[PDB]
């Protein structure tokens, strides 16, 4: 079901109008708190001394109704950026008055339009109002997807509409928002109410709004077509846009009068419900990660910290990953033991980082499937999970599985392993120090031993998301650097964002590492071609891994393993957003640094403009060894 | 199914071995009682004379004559079990929940009709084993009661020791039945008690620091002391010899056999876990059987 | 209904035990996570290498059950403050192990006992565990109300129990907590599980726990008596204590075995439910302020800020206050107009700070009741409420009420008032600048005019509450003084606190103020006799006011107006708590300072020890003029 509201500029009685819009099926009402034609004077007499009351009484609705069902609208005659000084000051006063009355009513949202390029004084007044009393109220900026000047009919004889393609001009309205949002210093209480016209612009104009805080989408009744039976419908392009907005879970606002007058007015709304109840059903991954969309979390460090039971539970309920692991172990067992040696050859298999033992059961199933005999070591440094491992071993496994409660880099193995199997990969492949752990464990692997995974590679892609940037900015804490939140990665289900370039490989690690001079430090320079006008806010990070031969795992979007739940992507933010024009190249640098105690990442954008080197010396983020 | 943690071992007049065990880890935290008329077959379940699983783990047991088994339970219960006429079954005679915490120690008085029990609920109770009722309940200590020990030949006298650093001599014929002994200064917490079999006024006690001390109730002075073990002394068992030996058990996983001067004569490190109980054979006074949480039943010969 | 739990030290099977305690009616289970007699070695071989598993598996319960129904218990053999070094280190290791396993299970609370005076190493280990990974888990300190040494039977012949009164000794267990809580630096994750014995101590020993964070009360089955029918009951003193604990809304924990064996075990619990379902029903005030108990809020400043509609709504739904105002106006109208002048004399009545106009209707009702004619001015500077006032005036009042949208200190009145009626009192009487407002409005009052209220007086009382102190301490914000939260008052429904002395008057103001040299600055020194051992954390503030003659309002506890909702008490904190012994005097100083722009308070304790002067120059808290 959709969350919808009704926009009106004419309310005779507030109670009857609210009852009517509730009967029609709307969840809220956008209405003026003062009469739209009731222009008021604040400076010059005698109109300054106009007898009250100045608007409706607040006793006409309950406080709950004001808090939940009413969205305020700025009066259309208030022009805080007028070229006339009188009108400028009077509109400043009137805007302050209406905003203060909206806050007095406790309205959940207030609408303010952006109709021109210059809204600087409007931004000044709104920013002053925001920094006056702590409030949770929202301000929806009504911004048209296409400016009315670029939308008018070509009927002015001596002023024809331009037929020439203007790539950046067609995006001008976004600038209208971007400047305003920038003037108000990225206030979290300011969002976008995107208004959609009858004629849709190019796809890049629409994509310029990816990653923007869109809370509402405004649909006029005039943009609706009519079918054979007279019901209002939408074109297929408008349906694509409605689906894209439904994925963002915005609130739809029907504006205008009933033009399909033979049918009731709820028909419009019903169509949306239709379009919502026939939207593509999400996969298992989207259902699993629904409530975690754009939710910032600190990356887990299973080496330095002991994971909780429910984290292991989340890791275990992922059948695709363990099916892949079992298939890899099956292929490796068939490769190492010929058929005539299936009774004589017992493979030594060591699970390094067994947790609660899903890889152990996967190895047992692979041995049963390959008709080969194995001897299992389950190594785990977390003793709380060793409890579960040893209960499993006493109750089910038996002497076939030897549980080793120690660090794989310190364990003195009684024998060497034919196969080592690990699950130490993070969202950025090596960000949980799997290379160092598998290096410390390399000495008790046979000269021809196999490591599963055998290889892994991280991937980076520049993204645009003012929402995620504002969340990271809000992650400011006391007793630390006021910008330390920008110099650390976040595990996050990326939702409202825009990928600016195709992902490219970053760091690659292989196991076993026969190289005599093992060095896990890395320095990589990536050049991302960008073909749109956008604002860089950070870099999304994924990984691929070859467990054995053609058995792979991946959260990289192009090659993502269908139905895998164990990994969300990672996000590396940057302190200052960077404007990127169409055709420019984003050149970024990434370091993997370390000492004997900790490993960390450093990154910096070098083109089209230079940023500061983020997380120098691991001051803001380190991974304990 | 028998559990790993062997808790207690007692010989009978005819040379049979009574074992009490508990499961202190795993899914089920229960316990079991066993009787082996072949002591060398212990602790193998398939070669036992009798055996029963009980509700909760056992913390201490003792014989009641030749047929009764008195059990202190984790459930806070004192349980009397009885053997079948042919001594093939172990049936429950009574199970009374009078303590509010784990019953940690129990001892049968000299008459054989009454008993004394101590628990972590700081209380010490006297039981009439025939009427299955508590005769009296005393709250004399201020912490968990660690051990109680009935006097060998006086039915109204018994020792107790708790984590409140008190060693109380009890004579129930007095209006205030308890009397405090203890060494001069606040010594380390008393953990094990044992009356002397030949001298009714002398006992020994082992503390948490590994020290075993010989005390006389009359002169109430530490007659002798010896740093026998490196960890807490959990048990003290005298031998049935005329001039008896002293078997000391500790959480250092070692058994020590000392003389009347607390001088070390024999030492065994055969156990790889805590040493819980030890018992001397009535048929062969030189044979000493020890049990421990390593599920081992060791039979030492002592010169 | 009560929230109750079952305490057990013997759990054969966790599932069957949990099902049984759920059938009995308990909401949670306190149980050991390791077997209580399963002492473990961490240093010395061979017991150090004991084969696992070390405890039960976490797969035996769902994560929801671990999160909601299981409270962990520390094993009784863990003695981190033992005189033996081996036992000390081993118990440190075991306590860390058990706490980490409890955090691994996600338990909502973990029990740790306080059985002796010295718990310093226990506090060290617990504080180290708290500062290791962000967690919401709670730690309940099982503290006996009476120490077992002071509770034993007098049966040791050569060690008799002391019969001499020891006032501070009988409180020793509180010190056990107070030191521990102090060593852990007032961690909010550490609370009290108060255990109650069969014999209750003196009332001061029980009152020493007022204001302490008591989350649980432990009842042994042995303390229950038995009635005629065999059901377990409690003595009247225990019933008083149970009622006092129910007012604090703690969780009750039944421990021990079933001693009334003829009846089922739920009987015990049922009795509590009985005692709960026959507890004294709360008044209208307690029902109104239930969810706001000990909830810190910043004081309203209706002069500097414009109040919202629902704040006025809260102010209006208070019939006792407006009945008192109407009675005062009625008496004043009868006093000023004789019977023979009831038709000729029209009293001028001005409501200064009318809000949405409840005082206006009260004045109209008083005029109708007194059979006297009045002329009403409704003065309000908040224009949002002026909207409601003018809608009222156009729809109901008429020309009898003249609405004046201006500040009462700047308004040029067309005539002088016979009566001025105001409602500008805060929780601390003058903390909303009613004196200055009524002084600025004094010029348009007649030479014999009357002000309602005619007088008001603030009251202070020293209180003890570690809970409120910890809340204030938690009110630390970035970009300001790390201790500014201690130098500002809070409006709060005081609940879990202890009044240390009788309230005394602080500042008094009268209106009209004929004094030629008007000075609203104040300096007061208060000496509060204290007859208990306690810890001073702040001062509660109330007010009384004489509206007219014998018509008064009051939130002072001794003279509180029954059923009045408009005011909660106020709280002035202090930075450092102050120990106060029995018989000592708390000498405190209070200032009311001002300049031409703002008014503020300053306070300091001078006896029995000196504190810092709080809020100097209004750096942390000011009231705008
Ligand atoms: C095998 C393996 C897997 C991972 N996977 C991740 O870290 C990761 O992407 N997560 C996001 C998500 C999938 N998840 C959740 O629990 C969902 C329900 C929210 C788990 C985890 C996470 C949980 C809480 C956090 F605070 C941070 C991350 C890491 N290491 C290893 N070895
Ligand atoms: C409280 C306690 C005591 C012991 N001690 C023993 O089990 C023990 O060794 N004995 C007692 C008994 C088994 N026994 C008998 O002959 C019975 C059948 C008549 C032989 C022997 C003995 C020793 C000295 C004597 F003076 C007489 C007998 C162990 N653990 C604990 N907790
Ligand atoms: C006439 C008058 C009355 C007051 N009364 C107070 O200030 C006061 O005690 N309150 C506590 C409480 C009674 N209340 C509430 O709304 C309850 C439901 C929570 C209102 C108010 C308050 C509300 C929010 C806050 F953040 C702070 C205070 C002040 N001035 C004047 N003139
Ligand atoms: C399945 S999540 C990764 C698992 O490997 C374990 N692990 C990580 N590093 C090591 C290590 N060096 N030695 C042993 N186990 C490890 C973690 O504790 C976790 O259970
Ligand atoms: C009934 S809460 C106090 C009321 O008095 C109003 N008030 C406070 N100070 C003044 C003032 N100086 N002039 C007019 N109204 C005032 C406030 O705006 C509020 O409505
Ligand atoms: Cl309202
Ligand atoms: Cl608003
Ligand atoms: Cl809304
Ligand atoms: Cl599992
Ligand atoms: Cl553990
Ligand atoms: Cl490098
Ligand atoms: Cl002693
Ligand atoms: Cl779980
Ligand atoms: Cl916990
Ligand atoms: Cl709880
Ligand atoms: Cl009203
Ligand atoms: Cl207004
Ligand atoms: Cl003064």
């Amino acid at each position: 079901r959709v969350s919808s509201g009704r926009d009106l500029n004419c309310v005779p009685e507030i109670a009857d109008t609210l009852g009517a819009v509730a009967k029609q099926g709307f969840d809220f009402l956008c209405m003026p708190v003062f009469h739209p034609r009731f222009k008021r004077e604040f400076i010059q007499e005698p109109a300054k001394n106009r007898p009250g009351p100045q608007t409706r009484s607040d006793l006409l609705l309950s406080g709950r109704d004001w808090n939940t069902l009413i969205v305020g609208k700025l009066s259309p005659w208030i022009r805080p950026d007028s070229k006339v000084e009188k009108i400028r000051r009077n509109s400043e006063a009137a805007m302050l008055q209406e905003l203060n009355f909206g806050a007095y009513l406790g309205l959940p949202a207030f609408l303010l339009p952006l109709n021109q390029e210059d809204n600087t004084n409007l931004a000044r007044v709104l920013t002053n109002h925001i920094h006056t009393g702590h409030h949770s109220s929202m301000f929806w900026m009504r911004v048209p997807l296409v400016a009315p000047e670029d939308l008018r009919d070509d009927i002015i004889e001596n002023a024809p509409t331009t037929h020439t393609e203007e790539y950046s001009g067609e995006e001008k309205t976004w600038m209208w928002w971007h400047n305003f949002r920038t003037l108000c210093d990225y206030s979290k209480r300011i969002a976008v109410a995107l208004e959609i016209g009858a004629d849709l612009p190019s796809n890049h104009v629409i994509d310029r709004w990816l990653g923007e805080p869109i809370k509402a989408a405004i649909l006029p009744t005039s943009i609706f077509l009519t079918n054979k039976k007279g019901f209002p419908v939408l074109s297929k392009m408008h349906q694509r846009l409605i689906f894209r907005l439904l994925k963002l879970e915005v609130q739809f606002i029907i504006t205008g009068t009933n033009h399909h007058s033979e049918k009731e007015f709820c028909s419009y709304l019903q169509y949306l419900e239709y379009l919502s109840q026939n939207r593509p059903p999400p996969n298992a991954y989207e259902l699993f990660a629904k409530g975690y969309e754009d939710y910032l979390q600190s990356p887990l460090q299973p080496l330095m910290d002991n994971l909780e039971s429910q984290t292991y539970e989340v890791f275990e309920k992922d059948p695709i990953k363990y099916s892949q692991y079992q298939q890899a172990i099956y292929k490796c067992l068939l490769d190492r033991v010929p058929e005539e040696e299936k009774d004589t050859n017992v493979q030594v298999l060591m699970v390094l980082g067994a947790g609660r033992g899903p890889l152990v059961n996967a190895s047992l199933r692979a041995a049963k499937q390959a008709d080969r005999r194995i001897k299992l070591y389950a190594v785990e440094k977390n003793p709380n999970a060793v409890v579960t491992l040893e209960n499993w071993q006493f109750e089910e496994w038996g002497s076939q599985v030897t549980v080793v409660s120690s660090d794989m880099r310190e364990w003195v193995a009684p024998e060497k392993a034919d196969i080592i199997v690990s699950e130490l990969l993070g969202s950025f492949a090596d960000n949980e120090l799997s290379p160092e752990c598998l290096d410390g464990a390399q000495h008790f692997l046979k000269d021809d031993g196999v490591s599963i995974p055998g290889e892994y590679t991280s991937f980076l892609a520049p993204i645009s998301s003012s929402k995620l940037y504002n969340e990271v900015r809000a992650c400011r804490e006391k007793d630390r650097d006021p910008e330390a939140q920008f110099e650390m990665p976040y595990v996050v289900r990326l939702h409202n964002f825009h990928q600016l370039s195709a992902p490219q490989p970053c760091f690659t690690f292989s196991h076993p590492n026969r190289d005599p001079m093992i060095d896990n430090n890395r320095y990589c320079t990536l050049e991302f071609p960008v073909e749109v006008n956008t604002v860089l806010h950070g870099f999304a990070g994924y990984f691929e891994t070859v467990l054995y031969q053609d058995i792979t795992l991946s959260i990289r979007p192009e090659t993502h393993s269908p139905g895998m739940f164990s990994w969300f992507p990672i996000l590396f933010p940057i302190k200052q957003p960077i404007t990127v024009r169409e055709g420019q190249t984003i050149c970024v640098r990434f370091w993997r640094c370390s000492n004997s105690k900790k490993v960390w990442y450093e990154w910096a954008v070098t083109a089209p403009v230079c940023s500061a080197i983020h997380n120098p010396t691991g001051r803001s983020y380190t991974i304990g060894l | 199914c028998m559990e790993r943690q062997l808790e207690a071992a007692r010989y009978r007049s005819d040379g049979a071995l009574l074992l009490g065990a508990s499961s202190l880890s795993g899914r089920c935290w229960a316990g079991s009682l066993w009787l082996f008329k072949d002591p060398c077959a212990a602790p193998n379940e398939g070669f036992c004379s009798a055996g029963v699983q009980t509700e909760a783990g056992v913390a201490d047991l003792t014989w009641v004559g030749e047929r009764g088994i008195l059990v202190a339970s984790d459930s806070g219960a004192v349980e009397l079990w009885e053997l079948d006429e042919n001594e093939t079954l172990i049936v429950s005679k009574f199970c009374k929940y009078e303590h509010d915490d784990i019953v940690s120690t129990v001892s049968v008085l000299s008459s054989g009709t009454q008993a004394v029990s101590g628990s972590k609920d700081i209380c010490i109770k006297v039981w009439d084993l025939a009427q299955q009722v508590v005769l009296s309940s005393y709250r004399a200590h201020a912490a968990q009661v660690t051990c109680v020990a009935a006097s060998p030949h006086k039915d109204s006298v018994f020792l107790s020791c708790s984590e409140d650093n008190r060693i109380l001599l009890w004579d129930t014929r007095c209006p205030k039945p308890a009397s405090q002994i203890g060494c001069s200064a606040p010594g380390y917490l008393p953990t094990s008690l044992a009356w002397h079999p030949q001298q009714s006024e002398v006992f020994v006690f082992g503390d948490e620091n590994g020290t075993v001390s010989l005390v006389d109730t009359k002169s109430t002075s530490c007659v002798l002391s010896s740093a026998v073990h490196s960890q807490c002394v959990t048990g003290l068992v005298f031998s049935p010899h005329s001039v008896p030996f002293l078997a000391s058990l500790s959480e250092d996983c070692s058994l020590a056999v000392l003389d009347s001067s607390l001088s070390e004569l024999f030492r065994s490190q055969a156990h790889r876990d805590f040493v819980r109980d030890a018992t001397w054979s009535p048929l062969n006074h030189s044979l000493l059987t020890t049990v421990g949480w390593d599920h081992q039943v060791v039979h030492h010969v002592v010169p």
